């Protein structure tokens, strides 16, 4: 089975937060738990009467064939919680186990045929995903601050002004949040057209028709690979500089050994009369009081935070004198990528590479050399050896449309040229509804 | 693919004159390119020829 | 005078300019042209171009670049030279030989 | 996808290799026939070709559509090629190599991460058995896996000026080429040959296997000698014309030596080291996937 | 004359819609 | 009435070209073209000019401004205070800044209540452009064509673009046009006539 | 100490063909053509670990020097210089080496010139208090006698 | 102490620490563990940190 099949399912939170009003303001039955006990024409019953496919798990041991129908039909299985997931099926091929999922959104637009109650994607997700986890007043500075751009009076915005209590600041969180009428007792009623307005139906996320019909659009520019310039992490090695391109990431050789970086892996020890910072080499324990002649290391470095200056100077040195690899995966950076004849402008040392808040932005810098001319005839020989150690670890260079608009030998292309996409060209027409489109391919 | 004529911007170039003995570390090392050399006075090959 | 078809008020020279550039056994044209040397390297690249000129001087100035394209001198044959009038076992430490 | 016929892709009139001999069309086969050799004392011997490292490059994705066919046509053919043993095409090489990869290879040569239907392109299982061996021309810069750029011209010589005799005995002696030729022989034979669509040529090479493989070797012979041929006048020693009667014959001394020259010169294209080094370990793979 | 780089980016010319009082269409 | 949009003239984008060049590098052979057709396609022959490095697609600075507060300058959005730690100062260079600036983004593509009018437009003769501009070119255009690469078309010096992007271009997958389309609501009356360009 | 040379060296006697100005990747480089394969080696990084041996200096490129003091750094070079001669002192650690003789000169001086190397004999080095934190550098030795 | 866990130099209490703190029987934690509303004006009152 490829990783797009399987058997579907999801947390019961994500049901809760999502699917499940959408269930009520359709007007169907709450869809069924299965026992495991149950037959897999119920699951069909209710698939059909629920117009999703969408179960609630209930208790233990689905059974075989029901469990293959859950797989046919891709119904989405809601599962309270994720331990020991496997123990809730009978799989007679025993080949179900955990850790062989794989997790992945799945947009509400993929289940329901109800149009109206959909007004986002996977995108806001994505989006969410980036942002850092929001105490509430961090949330309200937020709104405050949007408001503050658009000229917005938020100004006793989510507060009491109670004359004797004084001020007084509910939270302003309120995701998913719909109008709903309530009991005197206060729990919410389940909406009713009968009685409430069919305005209450949906808040659509309180957003005027209009913003969500843009809201699209603007989703689709910021999960746009191209917008993506910020990079995660990089690779320090000590290589001559020699390929021209920017998105250049050295290869990792055939004797290296992968070692996850920790404070346990460096120590004092005496060696020579001296106290060195001793690397002891995890696959083997033999201690290496020296910077060189260490083993060949692809060291990995998740978090920078608590090194001591003599463990990364160590390390650095280790780079240099036994050739290690050091992927440094906590930087985030925005590279610059130059032409030859602007050289690099903005400098960085191996120290702040090594110690510089977690949190912080560093901007790279990183040549685009391909329109660098040959050197003359008689230009005298180079003995010295130009040398490099920061290198990305990603593609940098997503921005690109075109490179090296110049001629190789009047007719030849250079090599690593780039000419512009086609879609950068092709005005194709309006859909009937008015969307654009590319042009058909081939036909019909 | 044809010759440079314009002067061209070369990397900085560090000389390390190499002693019998010496103390050698790399706190504050260069990460952008850099040609490393041996040697002073290496402009060696001054009898042009018309 | 080929470049007065369609261009002299003259009418006869234009037919008869036009009748001659029109047989097979003549054709006219300028500028960069391709040919047998084109992506030659010397330096620079070699090309051609179909010049207003007399064919003598084309002779003598075509003779003169393959002459220069077929000397083949190198820094070596400087070297031997340079080595020669050099005081014996005198090295010479000059760009590629080639 | 183009089906690859039972004789290979290179069966197909789209893919034939020519070059103008003095400005008409001509199959290679007919220009080796012009070529005439000097044996001289010094004599080849073709020890065996050292085995490929099985270390393939990275699959690392790369932005952009890779043309890996010019990429390698210039490296071998073109005048004063640039980049060549730059990391990222190959890169893509070794994705192609994958057993269920997105990417594909184009009949234009690119490479496009795309499925992209529009596009024609050759069928994924021969690209991966072409891919698996020639994105080891990635290796051709590193130390660890830099190909002999002296004894595998012998081969070279070999299959080029080598009498059936002599490609039997596997010793031949140094020879001295020489032909009719005309103004720029040797650089318009270059580009006759950096236009030819060799991918075609290497993924019959690698995908073909028993009787239609070795009709693929005897039916395209005189194409690999004429790549080999290219690459000869790239690292032969000397290179002059002599005047005979009214006719004037190049002459390249000598076959099967590479000289190791640099700097450029009129006559030829020439390989800086890193064009060696390119060339070497094409000629590694290549000599190593013809005998056998 | 040494060598050197420069930049350009395509510029804004958006305005506001100019109030013509002729007409185009009986 | 209320001013439920913005009605402009020749509108900005979301997304620009930027472009580095290397200036040491020019073609010697000086490119006569006709003025019509050197009014059309030369904002972009001068964009995508001989030598140029590296052609990148940012985000548009001139429409996503600092009036919203969004720098572009790193070529990511960066917003100054919106997701910020609470009881101490935000500190310099924060990557926080970037999924605010994604967000400001978001949010002035969300309220872009922009409304194109045609702007000063030409009716080139024809005769006067170009076969492969005069095919590209569709009666008519405005002024501030702006950039596209398909206008580079039998215009570049630069051989092999020319001859990649004719390659592309030829293929029936993808066609380039330039102004006066005819479209679905051609002859729609909303005061005015709407059109497509 | 004489440090012997590791086993997977080649021996090589220095001769001015060995090296010369090759393109490599749009530069001019000190190429070195190794004798035992004919492979050349346009960079100090990569080349095989080679021992070298030097009879004579004289002629000798300077170009070609950096190159190979280099080739001992970068590629693990072992360069033995027999022309030198050389007066020695050896220093007691508290007295530290008073001077130093740069690379620079022991293979760019004429063939009579007298050097002073200077060795510690580190017998005598006070060893660190055993919770004293680890200082940084590693100290190095590029020159060395062939002879005790 | 529980703070000094991969910041101190020392690694033996790096290491003793981080044993301790990975063990089931003690989790150390600093900040705002708790919170309550008011049942009616839904502002928080009592915090516990």
């Amino acid at each position: 089975d490829d990783l797009d099949e399987g058997i579907r399912m999801t947390t019961y939170d994500q049901y809760l937060s999502h699917i499940r009003e959408r269930l009520h303001i359709t007007n169907v039955p709450d869809p069924i738990y299965i026992t495991g006990a149950s037959t897999p024409d119920q699951i069909a019953a209710s698939v059909q009467a629920t117009h999703v496919a969408v179960v609630l798990y209930q208790s233990g041991v689905i059974n075989g064939p029901a469990s293959t129908y859950l797989r046919e039909n891709e119904v989405l299985v809601v599962m309270p919680d994720y331990y020991d997931v496997v123990s809730r099926f009978a799989n007679a091929n025993l080949q179900m186990n955990n850790n062989r999922y794989h997790e992945s959104v799945l947009e509400i637009a993929d289940i329901f045929d109800q149009a109206d109650f959909i007004q986002t994607s996977d995108a806001v997700r994505q989006l969410r995903a980036l942002m850092p986890t929001l105490s509430t007043s961090q949330i309200r500075h937020a709104i405050e601050r949007i408001a503050q751009i658009t000229d917005v009076d938020s100004t006793d915005y989510g507060k009491l002004t109670l004359r004797f209590l004084g001020t007084l600041t509910r939270s302003l969180k309120m995701q998913n949040a719909q109008i709903r009428r309530i009991r005197p007792d206060g729990t919410v009623l389940r909406y009713d057209d009968q009685i409430d307005i069919e305005a209450f139906r949906w808040s659509r996320y309180f957003l005027d028709e209009l913003q969500l019909r843009r809201l699209s659009v603007g989703l689709r520019l910021i999960t746009n690979p191209r917008i993506a310039r910020r990079f995660n992490g990089v690779r320090i090695m000590y290589l001559t500089d020699d390929d021209p391109d920017p998105d250049f990431v050295p290869d990792v050789p055939e004797g290296y050994v992968a070692v996850q970086y920790a404070h346990r892996l460096f120590s004092s020890s005496l060696a020579n009369k001296r106290n060195r910072v001793t690397y002891t080499h995890p696959p083997t324990g033999m201690a290496y009081p020296s910077p060189t002649g260490r083993p060949h290391v692809h060291m990995t470095i998740n978090e920078r935070a608590g090194m001591s200056k003599l463990v990364a100077d160590n390390i650095i040195a280790s780079v240099i004198k036994s050739n290690w690899v050091v992927d440094i995966l906590d930087i985030e950076y925005t590279a610059e990528v130059m032409t030859p004849s602007e050289g690099y402008t903005q400098h960085v040392d191996a120290e702040s590479i090594m110690t510089a808040p977690k949190g912080k932005l560093f901007h790279l810098q990183f040549m685009d050399g391909l329109l660098r001319p040959e050197p003359s005839a008689f230009d005298p020989p180079a003995s010295g050896e130009d040398m490099r150690l920061i290198y990305p670890l990603q593609p940098i260079s997503v921005a690109r449309s075109m490179r090296a608009i110049v001629n190789h030998n009047e007719v030849d292309r250079p090599r690593g040229a780039v000419a512009p996409s086609s879609y950068e060209m092709d005005t194709g027409t309006l859909s009937r509804n008015g969307d654009l489109l590319y042009s058909p391919v081939a036909n019909g | 693919d044809d010759v440079g004529i314009m002067q061209q911007k070369k990397p900085p170039t560090v000389v390390q004159s190499r002693t019998d003995v010496f103390n050698e570390q790399f706190a504050n090392e260069a990460l952008h390119p850099t040609t490393k050399v041996i040697f002073n006075g290496l402009d060696v090959n001054t009898e042009v020829q018309p | 005078p080929a470049l007065l078809r369609d261009f002299t008020q003259v009418n006869w020279l234009n037919r008869d300019i036009t009748n001659m550039l029109q047989q097979a056994g003549t054709k006219y044209g300028l500028g960069l042209t391709e040919t047998r040397l084109d992506y030659v390297r010397l330096v620079k690249t070699i090309v051609g171009h179909a010049l207003n000129i007399d064919h003598f001087a084309a002779s003598v100035l075509n003779i003169n670049l393959r002459a220069l394209m077929e000397a083949n001198v190198t820094a070596d044959d400087r070297i031997k030279a340079l080595q020669a009038h050099s005081m014996i076992s005198t090295q010479f430490h000059g760009p590629n030989q080639g | 996808m183009l089906q690859q016929p039972t004789g290979g892709y290179t069966t197909l009139e789209q893919f034939a290799f020519t070059i103008r001999n003095d400005g008409t069309n001509a199959t290679p086969t007919q220009f080796l026939q012009l070529l005439s050799y000097e044996a001289t004392e010094n004599e080849l011997v073709k020890k065996t070709i050292p085995t490929p490292e099985t270390h393939l490059p990275s699959a690392r994705n790369v932005p952009g559509n890779v043309y890996i066919e010019d990429a390698i046509t210039q490296a071998l053919f073109g005048i004063s090629a640039q980049n060549v043993n730059a990391h990222g095409y190959f890169s893509r090489l070794s994705a192609l190599a994958l057993p269920n990869t997105s990417a594909r290879l184009g009949l234009d040569g690119v490479i496009y991460n795309s499925e992209t239907i529009n596009i024609p392109f050759y069928d994924p299982a021969a690209v991966a058995n072409f891919a698996a061996t020639y994105a080891k021309l990635g290796n051709a810069s590193t130390p660890r896996y830099r190909a002999d750029m002296i004894d595998i011209y012998a081969h070279v010589g070999l299959e080029l000026a080598g009498t059936d005799a002599e490609r039997a005995a596997g010793v031949m002696p140094v020879k001295r080429a020489k032909f009719d030729s005309w103004e720029g022989s040797l650089i318009s034979l270059s580009r006759d040959v950096v236009n030819w669509k060799i991918l075609a040529f290497l993924i019959d090479l690698c995908s073909l296997e028993g009787e239609a493989l070795r009709a693929f070797k005897t039916r395209n012979r005189d194409v690999f000698r004429m790549m080999l041929f290219i690459m000869s006048t790239a690292v032969a020693a000397n290179v002059v014309n002599r005047k005979v009667t009214k006719r004037v014959d190049r002459v390249l001394e000598y076959i099967g030596v590479n000289s190791m020259r640099t700097a450029g010169r009129t006559a030829t294209i020439t390989y800086d080291l890193s064009r060696h080094e390119f060339a070497a370990k094409f000629l590694q793979l290549t000599f190593t996937r013809w005998n056998a | 004359k040494i060598a050197t780089a420069s930049s350009a980016r395509q510029a804004d010319v958006e305005k506001p819609a100019d109030v013509t009082f002729t007409i185009e269409n009986v | 009435l209320s001013d439920d949009f913005k009605q402009i003239s020749d509108p900005k984008g979301y997304l620009t070209y930027s472009v580095k060049y290397e200036d040491q590098f020019t073609k010697k052979d000086k490119l006569r073209a006709s003025e019509a057709d050197d009014r059309i396609v030369g904002p972009t022959v001068n964009l995508f000019k001989y030598g140029a490095a590296v052609v990148n697609i940012d985000l548009n600075r001139d429409f996503f401004d600092t009036a919203t507060g969004i720098d572009l300058t790193k070529g990511i959005p960066l917003v100054q205070d919106l997701l910020v730690p609470i009881g101490v100062t935000a500190g310099a260079e924060q990557s926080a800044e970037y999924v605010s600036g994604l967000l400001m983004v978001l949010f002035k593509v969300m309220t872009d209540n922009r409304l194109v009018i045609v702007g000063e437009t030409t009716t080139p003769m024809s005769n006067t452009l170009s076969t492969v501009v005069n095919n590209v070119l569709r009666t008519t255009y405005h002024n501030n064509v702006g950039v596209n690469p398909a206008l580079l078309r039998d215009f570049t010096q630069v051989n092999w673009l020319n001859r990649d992007i004719t390659n592309m271009l030829q293929q029936a997958g993808t066609k380039y046009g330039l102004g006066l389309t005819e479209t679905r609501l051609d002859y729609v009356r909303l005061v005015k006539t709407i059109v497509g360009h």
